């Protein structure tokens, strides 16, 4: 079958392991990639996920690069860490 | 929240 899940160079259409990460307070992509792969906020309701579930499959829609601009953020990630948002929905 | 971060 096609449905092998990604581990880096997320594309569209991808089917990705999202799990959660305690250290960072949010769901990520499991990845071989030293980058943060963050889930998007606006993804969490139609994976039946709340602001927990330890992991969830989903199908990558967007990505989205991003930089913290404060040190003190909701990602727990140093001031100037960049990182990916993700945007998935459900793989079913 | 775009205090926070931003998108580069």
């Amino acid at each position: 079958h096609s449905e092998k899940i990604a581990i880096r160079d997320f594309q569209v259409g991808d089917l990705v392991l999202i799990i959660l990460d305690e250290r960072h307070d949010n769901y990520v992509l499991f990845t071989v990639s030293p980058t943060l792969y963050f889930l998007h906020s606006e993804s969490l309701p139609a994976l039946d996920l709340k602001p927990r579930r330890p992991w969830v499959l989903g199908k990558v829609m967007e990505k989205e690069y991003c930089q913290a601009k404060k040190a003190q953020n909701r990602f727990k990630v140093p001031l100037g860490t960049k990182f990916y948002r993700v945007k998935a929905v459900s793989w079913n | 929240t775009s205090s926070e971060f931003e998108v580069v």
